RNA sequence: AAGCUGAGGCGAAGGCGUCUACCUAGAGGGUUUCUGUCGAUCAAGGGCGAGAGUAGGAGUAUCCAACAGGAUUAGAGACCCUGGUAGUUCCUACCUUAAACGAUGCCGACAGGAGUUUGUCAUUUGUUAAUGGCAGAAUCUUUGGAGAAAUCAUAGUUCUUGGGCU
RNA sequence: UUACGUGGAUAGGGGUACGGUUUUCCACCGUACCGACUAGCAGAGGGCAGUCUGGUGCCAGCAGCUGCGGUAAUUCCAGCUCUGCGAGUUUGCUCCCAUAUUGUUGCAGUUAAAACGCCCGUAGUCUGAAUUGGCCAGCAAUGGUCGUACGU
């Protein structure tokens, strides 16, 4: 069974960038396609192509090469800016770069931007 | 009430650590080596301190009172120069900055006592005041605004008796 | 993997790890309690009547027999042997003596070359052996 | 006379065509003589013997004991080499070990909170694994120190990190695995791609190609 | 990396594979760098090189030969060889 | 139930080989049929479960724990030899264990080439074949990663640590 | 060979007054006069400073652990030198860290201890995609345009 998606995901994008791949085939969903689109902003991702299939959907990503890993953790837990800054210490390798995809209110947005938004939330995973 | 101003080592027979040790005695003038340990204590407060006030944004509520009060009590102790007066320069410090604003050191760099150990003599036997006000104490800490006022306290230097 | 991590799932974690705790060796001791019926009844120190002396002796390689008195206690009315340490020591100890016994060091267990005993014998007759083998001070 | 150069790379060096190791470094070239390295950090770099250690092979007379030894090389500036030998004597052991580490030679470094001056710590934090034991190294803030095993801060110090952070794991007794593995965390620093050795910068003339003419004719 | 007051710290920079995009570290040996002459038009060499990078990844595993065709025609050095085909 | 009989097939595992008719189950393939999330894994609880063993009938050829001789040996309660009842076969109740072993729990994704092979379909007259598709079953390798090592396309994607349950 | 008869200085420990002090003593804080007795405890194979000299000879004994002692003891019993910490310093038992050897973060289960013999299966935990956006000014908060979908 398909317990979840968006942990699925990040690990095929994963396997191929440790391999460098161009190229990369994800079933597609809301929160994979907003998931890419905040690390396509930190140009750590090319440029990707959500297609159709009346069905749950595929992606076509391109890989510019220049990634380490997505993780994806789950459960998905709640985090609130005073507590946030343990969870930056923990999960990222450095300080200095590699940010903490979470779902705010306002929508999904980087640690870096959460923070400038005043908006907490549920914590997706990170890149780096 | 009460607390542990000291603390003693991890590991006792450590080379590296025990040959450190002694030539921040030899140099400073120094009884034992728990009065290390002690400032190596008084350092770690000032860093643990520094550190959590650097986790914190760049704009928090928390820093903007605290790192401006942190570093005004350090412009005072003589540590920080107005060069390096930016929070960061905290997590900088040694044990070896911190020992020389005490009173037996700044005796020294007076060179009233003329030498470290002559110092301690100095003030052991209520010889040097700051501002009028004698100071039996060897380990006084300094203000930099206060250095200036060490002197003899009257006694034997002053007052010439046998 | 290897164990639930889902969002409601602390029941299944927190009861799990209680049996887990079984396993341990040190929690197992602690609360069996299981400590009451010991010679020692868990106190460090114990007092009582020198019975007589005794010759025990070391196991292998180490050739040495190691003179333990036994003693009985004050609270409980058992036996048991106990080592007396430093050479003479024996002859300091006198027959029908009060003695104040303690723990061998090694939190239980039997120690050296030395099986059987648990115990060595700090003080006779208000005094402390160190201070008698050393002789700055005295017995009548 | 000295060393005579053998191989293309001495020759370069003794003729002073090239100069500092990074050129060597970065084009990715075998430094086959110890030679090599002596002439160009000459200056600062100081051995270390480590440990000795005593091994036994078993044969039909009893046991022929060997004396297995590590040197470590260490510029204090953000260099670092490593080696181990047997010998059956002790002294061919340890001037074999010595000579093991030049052969084999750039430590990336980087901040903590804010770029400040002058980097003093790791990157980001690294793991080098020889079998059993397992080396992370930490980012670390300033001025608290280097902490680690003994073995490990001597030649950490040799690295030249002012503090960091450090979490040993496995069998830590044996040295020459948890020495190992404390030098290829720190090979494995500059394999880390960063958001900063992004763009493509113009590729160096290799030093062959360019100097292929005073080299023969 | 930036020490941010100005400046540019760190000695020296790996050069980065043009197949995979991966960093070329001081000690694979592996490694390659080619020199291929480029020519002016009815094969006259002007006396300028293009340098193709690449990684002892990429070498190992077979696929160095392939990069090259890629690399090479979108520079314009050859025609056909890269794209097709098969039968 | 020999030979055919193989790193071949089927079965949840234990296990299943002559041929004929009989009742019965299902995996895989194909499907521009239908429903629409009905599912994954599981304390209790329920069934199936090699061989030995037990109870009661029906058999009793072969082989055979025990037992009886004969050799050998210092002794031989054994190995070797000659005989041998219980069991070995069928039916009705039980027992519920094995190195019950891939000593590898179940469902889900992705990551590398190579040629084998079983079932079945597709485009071709290379039609008991060629190339390609799903589903099995193994294998090889100068491939990557893992591991203490032996080794492993899973024992990989794990201090670059979090797909779900036991 | 800079620590192993001189040269002088400066204390407080202590003593005796008086002034403060407190309800009263003590002790403290002052002021003046008297002045040439103050360090142990634990060790010196390795973990973690002697291959000194003397006595002992698997005996006495040491030793958390590994080990030492059988007449050459770098571990015993003594002396001398040296080391640690220092008005402190060993020794028992309980207890946390060391310990990712209790694992939420964070372990391990082919062979080291560890995958139910298999299937069903309830409690339990877990549960594919989909629902108001696009476009421009961006540094965000937001503000315009495209869509008018016209209930209370």
């Amino acid at each position: 069974v398909r317990t979840s998606v968006l942990a699925d995901a990040l690990k095929a994008i994963t396997n191929a960038e440790r391999r460098g791949m161009r190229q990369v085939l994800i079933p597609s969903s809301k929160v994979i396609i907003a998931f890419l689109k905040v690390m396509a902003s930190r140009n750590y991702i090319g440029d990707f192509e959500v297609i159709d299939d009346h069905r749950s959907g595929k992606i076509v990503i391109n890989l510019l090469g220049r990634l380490n890993k997505c993780v994806a953790i789950c459960p998905r837990f709640d985090v609130g800016l005073g507590d946030l800054e343990m969870w930056q210490a923990k999960l990222l390798p450095s300080r200095q770069f590699g940010y903490v995809v979470l779902s705010t209110d306002k929508g999904i947005m980087d640690h870096e931007e959460a923070r400038k938004h005043n908006a907490g939330g549920k914590i997706l995973g990170m890149f780096f | 009430n009460f607390s542990r101003t000291f603390k003693k080592p991890m590991r006792p027979y450590e080379k590296e650590r025990m040959h450190k040790e002694l030539q921040v005695v030899g140099e400073y003038g120094l009884k034992n080596k728990r009065e290390i340990w002690r400032v190596s204590y008084t350092l770690s407060k000032i860093r643990h301190a520094a550190r959590e006030l650097l986790t914190l944004p760049e704009n928090d509520s928390k820093r903007i009172f605290e790192g401006a009060a942190l570093l005004r009590r350090l412009t005072k102790l003589g540590v920080l120069d107005e060069s390096k007066q930016k929070l960061d320069y905290v997590l900088s410090l040694t044990v070896n900055d911190l020992m020389d604003r005490r009173l037996q050191t700044q005796v020294h760099k007076r060179a009233l006592a003329n030498s470290v150990h002559h110092a301690r003599t100095l003030v052991s036997h209520r010889h040097i005041s700051v501002e009028n006000q004698l100071v039996n104490q060897p380990a006084f800490l300094v203000w930099k605004e206060s250095e200036k006022n060490i002197k003899y306290a009257d006694t034997s230097v002053m007052t010439t008796e046998k | 993997k290897s164990k639930a991590c889902g969002r409601l799932a602390a029941r299944k974690l927190r009861l799990a790890h209680k049996s887990n705790l079984w396993a341990s060796n040190a929690y197992r001791r602690s609360l069996g309690t299981s400590i009451y019926k010991t010679p020692l009844e868990g106190t460090s120190m114990a007092s009582g009547i020198v019975v007589g002396k005794v010759a025990v002796e070391a196991k292998q390689p180490n050739s040495a027999i190691r003179k333990a008195v036994r003693v009985q206690l004050k609270k409980n009315s058992k036996v048991v042997t106990a080592f007396v340490p430093r050479d003479g020591s024996l002859r300091l100890i006198d027959d029908n003596d009060r003695v104040l016994i303690a723990g061998m060091g090694r939190s239980g267990r039997s120690v050296g070359d030395l099986p059987g005993c648990r115990f060595k014998v700090i003080k006779v007759a208000g005094f402390s052996l160190l201070a008698l083998w050393l002789g700055k001070k005295e017995k009548p | 006379g000295g060393w005579q150069p053998r191989t293309k790379l001495g020759r370069l060096v003794k003729s002073g065509k090239i100069k500092s190791i990074e050129e060597i470094f970065y084009h990715a070239i075998p430094i086959k003589e110890a030679e090599i390295v002596e002439h160009l950090l000459g200056e600062d770099l100081k051995d270390e013997i480590m440990k000795i250690m005593p091994v036994q092979k078993q044969t039909r007379a009893g046991q022929r004991t060997r004396f297995k030894a590590i040197a470590a090389v260490g510029d204090g500036k953000g260099h670092i080499g490593l080696g181990i030998k047997t010998a059956a004597e002790v002294a061919n052991a340890i001037k074999g070990a010595t000579i093991y580490a030049k052969l084999s030679i750039p430590v990336r470094r980087g901040y903590w909170g804010n770029k400040i001056g002058l980097p003093h710590t790791v990157p980001n934090t690294v793991t080098g694994k020889c079998g059993s034991i397992r080396m992370r190294l930490i980012p670390a803030p300033r001025g608290s120190g280097i902490v680690a095993g003994t073995a490990a801060k001597k030649l950490l110090t040799m690295a030249g990190f002012e503090d960091l952070f450090t979490s040993s794991l496995g069998h830590t007794k044996t040295t020459f695995n948890f020495l190992v593995a404390t030098y290829k965390a720190m090979e494995e620093t500059f394999k880390f791609l960063t958001p900063d050795q992004w763009e493509d910068r113009a590729f160096e003339e290799h030093p062959f190609v360019k100097n292929s003419d005073w080299l023969h004719g | 990396m930036q020490n941010d007051a100005g400046e540019i710290v760190d000695m020296l920079i790996p050069r980065k594979c043009m197949a995979t995009d991966r960093l070329i570290p001081p000690h694979d040996h592996a490694s390659v760098q080619i020199q291929i002459a480029k020519v002016n038009d009815d094969g006259l060499p002007t006396g300028e090189f293009e340098t193709v990078v690449f990684s002892g990844y990429v070498r190992a595993l077979g696929e160095s030969d392939y990069a090259l065709n890629r690399i090479a025609t979108e520079k314009g050095l050859l025609t056909g060889v890269y794209r097709n085909e098969a039968h």
